[PDB]
Order: C-alpha cells, then sequence, then structure tokens
C-alpha cells in the first residue's frame, strides 16, 4: 500500500510537494490530466538516491527519498494550469527490471491513490445555489454555479432520494470558477405532495445549502 | 520515443461478449516488455498482464494478453460488468518508458431516446445580473448525440457549455446538460429560448421552448 498526501490547490509560478508513504522497489511518478492519459514525470531508487527525469520536467522536478520513513517526495516548480492533474506514485517491479543505465523500467504495481493537484489564478470561493424548477415524468434540479476549487457535493431530501439522481461533472469556466448542475425526475403526480430540496456543500469556503425546489 | 497507438478509442460490447484491444508500437517493443492497466473513474490503474502475456497476480484468467514487435493485443474472453473501464497498455523496454492514449471499454445496450427537458433562469439567479438556460437530456443510449440553442429561432454558437455522466450503474444510460449563459441584460432582449436535440433514437429532432 503506497499512501499520498491530500489535494492540492497552488497559484502559477509556484511548487508543489506531494509525499508518498510505503505501508526496496525503485518509486516513479506519473500524472494523468483531466480526460487524458498518463504521463511519466520520473522516480528515484529510494536506498540510493539514484532519480531519473523525463526531459519535459528536467530543470523544474525535484524527486526525493526518506529511506527512514519509507516516504518519497515529487516536488515540481514552475507551475502552469496545464500542470493541473492527479499525481500518482507506484512502485517499479523489482523481478525481471529493465536497466539502461542509472534507469530502471519495468511494470508497476502497487499504485499510491493519487493527489488531486489544481494550478490556477483562482480564489476560494463558495457556490451559488438556484433551483431549476419543474416545468408522467417530471425533472428538476438544483444550479451549483460559480465555485472554486473542487469538490462540491449535492445530495437530495438528506440523502432519502437517490433514485434517478444525476449530478454532473463539473465544467470550468472561462471565469476559472466551476459549475455544476444535479437533477432528479420524479412523478409528476408527486410535484405537489412531496418536497424535494437539494443539499449543497463545498469546504473549502463552508457552504452548507438546503434548497427547497418547486414548480 | 516508441509511440503507443491503441484502437479502437472506444469498444461498445454487451456483457458476455468478447472484447479484443490493440497496441501497435511505431518501433519494435524489445523483447515483449509491455504491460496492461485497468482504470476505473476516481481509481488508480491497476496492473492486469506483464512481459505482453503474463498475468499480473489476483487478475482473473479471463484477461489474456499476447503479441510481440509492434503489434500487440489484450483480449477479456467474456466482459463482466466489473470490466467496464479504460485500459491502456505501457512498454518499458527502451527508454523513455510511454503510454497509450487509452480504449475505453463501454455497456452497449439497446438504443433509448433522451427525454428532454429546459429550464430557464431562476428569479435568483437574475436578482444577481446573469441568467442560466438548462437543457437536460435524460437516459439515452448511444453517447452521440447533439444540441443546439435557439433564442428566436436564431441559432445560438459559443455561449454555452456541456457536461455528460457516466455510463449509469443500474441500466448503462447517459444524461447530458447543456448550460446557456448571457447577461441578464441579453436575457431580456429575447423572447423565446429553445434547445433542439438530434440522437439517432429520435424519429426527428425534438425541441423544448419556454417563453421568457
Amino acid at each position: 500500500l503506497l499512501e499520498q498526501s491530500g489535494p492540492e490547490v497552488k497559484k502559477p509560478g509556484s511548487s508543489v510537494k506531494v509525499s508518498c508513504k510505503d505501508s526496496n522497489e525503485p518509486v516513479t511518478w506519473v500524472r494523468q490530466a483531466p480526460g487524458q492519459g498518463l504521463e511519466w514525470i520520473g522516480g528515484i531508487i529510494p536506498a540510493f538516491g539514484v532519480t531519473k527525469y523525463a526531459q519535459k520536467f528536467q530543470g523544474r522536478v525535484i524527486i526525493s527519498a526518506d529511506a527512514s520513513t519509507a516516504t518519497a517526495y515529487l516536488e515540481l516548480s514552475s507551475l502552469r494550469s496545464e500542470d493541473t492533474a492527479v499525481y500518482y506514485c507506484a512502485k517499479v517491479g523489482l523481478r525481471g527490471i529493465v536497466m539502461v543505465g542509472g534507469l530502471a523500467m519495468n511494470w508497476l504495481d502497487p499504485w499510491g491513490q493519487g493527489t488531486q493537484v489544481t494550478v490556477s489564478s483562482a480564489s476560494t470561493k463558495g457556490p451559488s445555489v438556484f433551483p431549476l424548477a419543474p416545468s408522467g415524468t417530471a425533472a428538476l434540479g438544483c444550479l451549483v454555479k460559480d465555485y472554486f476549487p473542487e469538490p462540491v457535493t449535492v445530495s437530495w431530501n438528506s440523502g432519502a432520494l437517490t433514485s434517478g439522481v444525476h449530478t454532473f461533472p463539473a465544467v470550468l469556466q472561462s471565469s476559472g470558477l466551476y459549475s455544476l448542475s444535479s437533477v432528479v425526475t420524479v412523478p409528476s403526480s408527486s410535484l405537489g405532495t412531496q418536497t424535494y430540496i437539494c443539499n449543497v456543500n463545498h469546504k473549502p469556503s463552508n457552504t452548507k445549502v438546503d434548497k427547497k425546489v418547486e414548480p | 520515443e516508441i509511440e503507443l497507438t491503441q484502437s479502437p478509442g472506444t469498444l461498445s460490447l454487451s456483457p458476455g461478449e468478447r472484447a479484443t484491444l490493440s497496441c501497435r508500437a511505431s518501433q519494435s517493443v524489445s523483447s515483449s516488455y509491455l504491460a496492461w492497466y485497468q482504470q476505473k473513474p476516481g481509481q488508480a490503474p491497476r496492473l492486469l498482464i506483464y512481459g505482453a502475456s503474463s498475468r499480473a497476480t489476483g487478475i482473473p484468467d479471463r484477461f489474456s494478453g499476447s503479441g510481440s514487435g509492434t503489434d500487440f493485443t489484450l483480449t477479456i474472453s467474456r466482459l463482466e460488468p466489473e470490466d467496464f473501464a479504460v485500459y491502456y497498455c505501457q512498454q518499458y523496454g527502451s527508454s523513455p518508458q510511454t503510454f497509450g492514449q487509452g480504449t475505453k471499454v463501454e455497456i452497449k445496450r439497446t438504443v433509448a431516446a433522451p427525454s428532454v427537458f429546459i429550464f430557464p433562469p431562476s428569479d435568483e439567479q437574475l436578482k444577481s445580473g446573469t441568467a442560466s438556460v438548462v437543457c437536460l437530456l435524460n437516459n439515452f443510449y448511444p453517447r452521440e448525440a447533439k444540441v443546439q440553442w435557439k433564442v428566436d429561432n436564431a441559432l445560438q454558437s459559443g455561449n454555452s457549455q456541456e457536461s455528460v455522466t457516466e455510463q449509469d450503474s443500474k441500466d448503462s444510460t447517459y444524461s447530458l446538460s447543456s448550460t446557456l449563459t448571457l447577461s441578464k441584460a441579453d436575457y431580456e432582449k429575447h423572447k423565446v429560448y429553445a434547445c433542439e436535440v438530434t440522437h439517432q433514437g429520435l424519429s426527428s429532432p425534438v425541441t423544448k421552448s419556454f417563453n421568457r
């Protein structure tokens, strides 16, 4: 098991340091931008401190390891918004490891759970929550608009209403703020008799909103 | 740099069908030093196959890999629900190691037309000076769909954004939202707001509209 440190939010030009805690093998770092594939960053042989870095990151990346705490580190500097990604650590298999000088390559296993790093000029902001009012099934919802950073959580009727709920992935607007909607379909006959409340939580702003949605 | 091209980008198959995924290398891969990984949303990749054909420990027997040189394949003998995911190949025989861009194995189910709903901006939002109009396409399959906004029968461009869910856990459909953002002042300059939806399950495009 590889335990990684928590999510980070950073401004352009700054640097981020992420840790990977082993619960012997080289440790590699890979990242995945939103909706993209996997990109190798570099790696280290922790007992001996030998590092190798991908050419794209050489000059602004340092990987280090503390053998006494079985922890590896990734420090990436000169951050830009295109460095927004989930950062993974993973161990390089020892058996049949492929050596090219100080470079050690193999299949990767186990993997850390990933660290979300968001790079943005935006400031922390809580969402506004607006009703999407229902006009034999009806749809209704809540628009959760203009927040930073991710994530927001949405439930309906304090979690008692789950059937037919769709909470959409957030979209990043040109303003740098996120927006999403959550919708639910219900019998049109229940519109007069049943209350529908969307529960929105955005921890970075301690936003807690219960918005009743009605026709 | 050995470039790895995976095909197809998306593979739509029914549960129980056989799945064959391709990884094609621009240069011959040194000595079958190729691995396959599975990834599900929110989770880390998981090693399935290494050395082109060796099964990682604890991976089900219905996964097998073969190939050499420039052409490799991952086979899932019969797809189970837990197997719908993104799959990546990796070569680690030449420096630098490289990854394919992924193949999504998607659940094929019967075609379902979207149910379409339109939502005007709330009075609460208008109080703050902006107006968002939301068009919902609910519970459709397959994923391909087109949404167009018309404001007084005039096609809009550049002022809307779309979001799509992952395939629903229970029924394997998609839902999609399109949100049109206008200034409050622009919103009041027009009367009729409409979204028009095209999908292969619809005999003809569906319009939902309201009059401000």
